[PDB]
């Protein structure tokens, strides 16, 4: 989910 | 396979997005040669522009759970997730080509529900957001303040830029 | 127009999702009555499953911007947001048809972007949950904890039920 | 209008699926017909599939909320909740013509979300259905047993039928 | 391939979501696994967010059916049936990279059709609930009301927390 | 939500 | 935006 | 028609998102109202998400453009460009009601082609955001650079706060 | 395998459009081809019509970074970044067939988000535009000022064109 | 009808892109009003993003067509051909609100087919660019060669820039 | 694989539409077949409809550039850019079966933009159009006004009618 | 209404692409003019980028079938089937706004299915196309060879270049 | 393979739509069986419900230009293109299952455009369709009149009525 | 249809 | 390859529906088959929902086109064109599993375009309704009306009255 | 085309 | 189905 | 592309 | 068409 | 169009 | 990109 | 991603  | 033999003078090639699918393959090929020779250095290029971040923190601590050294080097570019890694190689070692482009920036999500839920993913992307600026620090020798400062938003930099700022630690022109 | 001679009873149909269009429309049907009359009550009828908090505030301050009383009868069902308008109307004129469901639930919605901005509207969202758990311990005569406990997750019971919680004042039957 | 015609003779048409929309417009239409007399009769004639359960109970509790008898006459069919207002129609005064069907079931629906989430919304539909069993038993004449097995599937009945099983007094032939 | 490669030295990794394919794949290798050799460990790296129930669980009752331990390895993420898995390691061979991020909530799902087959459906959902709950405590040492309590809404937590909790026995380093 |  |  | 109603009482509603076509209507119904008495005061009801900023500055200047004073009053919300309209009432006489929300911003948009076209299309909507925190920080009293960290990122405020914050001159109790 | 046997001969097929893939793969070519023999020449066809800018960047520097002389031959199109690594081959190797058509441009690009997030985009494609007119600069032989005000818009050549400009070193008649 | 009223008082809206559709509405107004009274001046307030370049010119002869005079009055924005036809306004009543913003670019367009139609439609648009840039050059003061470079791309500017650049003639500030 | 036996034959199959994967696989075997015998003829069959011109271009330069003679064979049909490439053939060596339809027509397109980049194209496109009228005639013999006309539109022929225009040398019986 | 205002002026108004309905439209009112007065001129104002055939040729003859001289004045543009119809005005009547454009062209359209059928589909375009080229000659004075010279392809021209080609009569300068 | 067994006793099968791809393919063999022994009979198998014309010619016109006989079995069905396939092999050797369906008709097609290219178009669809009828007649033995009559609809037949009519030669009972 |  | 063992012991599975494609590969393997040993019984095991005439056709033919038995094994279900394959198959070698369903109906088709081709088509589905019914009366010794009849609608069987209706021979029980 |  |  |  |  |  |  |  989260990502960079 | 071309892919294969460079596998075999131990070069592994991280390209494109990074997540679980990618991840599986670079964490297998760091295992793989590990196997073959948990002695000798190994040279991870980087050309991506980011990814999941569990994702990209397998890849990290399979990079730090094995023996051999992990070398570095950024091609192209290393972006956010991709920087993130480009900066977790071994000290020293830690390379990028004259015109690659780094850049860091805090980590984005979505939520959906109830707002307990909501606040429940915001603490964790929180979380990821703050353990992400600290090994980031901690790899630059930046101060944790500093780089929560400079990831608020994209922070884009050429390879010179990157080594002064710690990121690499050479650039090989 | 039909609605338009029921509104000369000073009648207000509150019906489905609860938006901007159909909050405007309520509000300026509040205004009206006002200056139509600024005594008698007015008659807002509400079988409403829910909508947009913003959106629902609106009328509930309209409700209490304008003059008259602003009687509150459930028909069908008054979910939500709807059930909190319910609660709101002018205290002993809050009723309810025998056969009426009422239900009640914290706030729901999305956050995408950066982690920043993330929080930032988790935190927005939890104030306005704060915010309706207040007022709806206070229409109802239950403590915030109360209310806190029974809106976690969605909270159905009759119209004798809700009269029981505070909601209503009265069931017609 | 055609209808605006027909509605000065306190007739109203409930045609099609029945949700909020239609719900909201039927209600509006019976208050109006009992602010012009709240004595005499009304003719609701129901040509419904079915529809929305509480959007089902707004249209019944209304008919029993005003003072005119709300006589119904199904044409076409009045299936499920049509099948429902139909027998809710004043005492003496449901009515059918000749050709039309009536079939009654349990209620239908969904849910999604946290297994928590799925078993507050199954609670609420059992409660919707013992709630229209009841009321169906009490129009009918029928015991709640015979109602809960009737309605376990679809149940398909001509007028004639629906006469013997006390859906409806008359077949108007 | 290198998968194949890995699997030689008896290391199994269930990457991505979880899911009946993805299942007998996992089962296909640990029951080749054991065909190979009965006696010694098997590693299972997991980096999973979570997937169907009885996909999960036949993984699982695999590997308590073969003789060779089967040991876990959270790398990235154990998320629900992944953090599951996880915990059903054999004791004291449940591990964890330092970075890893573990999660347990409740099980999520949907129903459609009559109230009836809403309610089976719905009570199928509990039982999974259920049995999920219980086997967690037993695995962590947690009371079983502690385990749903916590599982209510997601749970997150870090490697040293996870240990702490009792799903994994170490954190590597 | 539910119908009949 | 947030919904009830 | 209800709107054309109040509008008689010079009560003009904007609701909704902001855009060229909502943005003509106001206008016209501003320069309407003066045409009617360009003494008396105006009502100009806000609860809008924002919207389009060449669209709002459109309804800004025509709200000065005219003689009669064009007071505000925030119901349900006044975010974005809404809450930049709201601040732009004639002194002293910008309200909001109790629960109203209000959030302010930076621009927000979208540039596409060549790097010539993006630098320009940037430079244009860096004016448009000095522009509008300029007026911004000229009708509360704040300084220009404390608007422009204010508005970094989602800004929101109650009706309270955003009085003490000098958006508004009065709460109506 | 055609391309395979290829590679034996040193030779190396650029075709369609640039990207991380496409590059990967032209990258990991390039490396095996040191690996097999860091003296022999590689031959590098190009026929592209151009692609992501750090893609090409991470083919140039692999170019300059392995120790081989890489002499880039252009059939059918080197347009944009393709143009680009053309230029940028060994000197006196960079080559094309008599009708190759070169064509060289600024960047292209979309930007989205906050206005601030929109001139960090802005600044760093500006970033990009002005290292590749520069890098062109010096492999044509030309001042920036005229390479800049040549890549404005879509500069088209033929291939003799593009060796009077400077880009090849010979057209192979 | 609140447009229909503005007419009366001889005030022409023309908000939103231009077309064939929207021209010909404001050609109508433009023709009514002169039959209406040809020597009283004419309002026509423009806020547009530009559009269909033939469709602006109807709209521009027939401003010139007719007797009166047309004041133009910019409130929100006049881009390209919105600056176009805010330029054509009869001179010295060409007008501008303080915080609209004027921009003017060369036309945009398409072709498809043989190499014949493109060169044929390609010639087309230039000529529709330089019939264009000579009328803004005749009506700013500029020249044409001047109007060519500056409407090589987006050219934003605020009123009082316009007013300066020769646009409008005045700002109503 | 049956295509790879033909080539061991130095027999080369263009079927379907040109486009850059294509030509670089006809580029590949040429290549391929002069690294095995730059002495042999080689045979490029055609059946296509046409395609990208710079793909054929690529094609036509690698035959002339490697030193085998590539005769070509038309089968079923050689059209537009078929055509064109029909006539590179080795000077002696075009051939076709006697059924196969040949067709020659000028380059087709699109351009989209500003007026000034649809110029550009347009130019471009023309260049094209001129270069391939120029190798025609000197691949047919006749003069370039000749084939400007026959080429305006599809200017379909036979084989004899294609060999008796110079596109062809002989027609296979 | 507007256009009935203009239409009382004895003005028609053919805006946009020409069809069924908007000739039948065109047709109707030029009915309903004659009807009113057959003595007085009807001014058909075009502004329109052409459109179906039969449909224009069904304005083209209603416009000789009517006793009034139907005036026509280009606006904007008159291109194709809109270029046709604008020189069937009535003989010295056929008028032009300055800046207005006109073009001509052959006929567009498609056939599918048998070859028997593509052929008789082909003819009867061919035959529109003769009937449409020997009618435009006739309007301007040109012969049948030059308009089928001059509408091979697209053909764009002034107001001032339509005068003396013979389609207008004269500009309104 | 199964395909590749059989093409070794020179059976090559066309199943299914005859194109360019399909066309390759069968060519492709046609040219090894050829290179393998150009004495021995070939058995080309056909299946087929028609296809593109000219992909059908390149393997007819192949068939005729290889040394070996190549006889025709028609198995399912030959229809359109397939059946002229069919009765393209060598004279006393085009056979047909028992059950089989031969069909013959005209070409079909489409073309859109200009009139002018539409016409181009159908008269070369039409020289395809004198073409086949031709050859048709041929291999038959039929006039060519009554080639073009029976075949301008869809003219089916059974292997018997096929052989009657002289497109085969035997049917294998 | 046919066109112009 | 599974399937490919099997086959070696003259296996063959028809699985699915059936078209020219499955057809082609069933056709393939029994000619296969055939080449390898023409005198060994054939095994063909079908479950098909039916499918393509013509295509079950050319099985059918095959199978008693070559030498070998060719027995038929139904398992699962065999409808349609495949219970009519399976009625096809050698003369006491027609089984099938005591489980399989048997179907058996008239064809299903469409038809497009003009009267006349719709008539073509409607008497070619007619033709292929006979062939089937005669051969499929042949095959269980039913008479041609008595096939007519069952057949006008879907008739299902169970293994055993399929064998009492002559389509199967016996039930592997 | 028919189909069984 | 059922998921966690 | 014609076809038959 | 061509636009502005 | 810018937005805000 | 032009095509033939 | 920028693009040449």
């Amino acid at each position: 989910a989260a990502a960079a | 396979d071309i892919y294969s033999r460079l596998l075999k003078d131990r070069i592994v090639l991280l390209s494109g997005e990074i997540n679980d699918s990618v991840a599986s393959s670079i964490v297998a090929q760091l295992l793989f040669l590990e196997a073959e020779d948990p002695e000798k250095d190994i040279g991870l290029y980087i050309n991506s522009p980011g990814g999941v971040i569990t994702s990209g923190l397998s890849i990290y601590d399979t990079m730090n759970f094995i023996r051999p050294d992990v070398s570095t080097i950024c091609i192209g570019q290393a972006a956010a997730m991709g920087a993130f890694l480009l900066s977790c190689g071994a000290k020293g070692k830690r390379f990028s080509l004259p015109h690659s482009r780094i850049m860091i920036h805090q980590p984005l999500g979505g939520a959906q529900g109830q707002a307990s839920d909501i606040e429940i993913i915001s603490n964790e992307i929180l979380r990821l957001k703050g353990l992400m600026n600290s090994i980031l620090a901690q790899n630059s020798g930046q101060s944790l303040e500093q780089i929560a400062k400079d990831t608020d938003r994209d922070f884009y930099m050429s390879a010179k830029e990157a080594k002064e700022y710690g990121l690499i630690d050479k650039v090989l022109q």
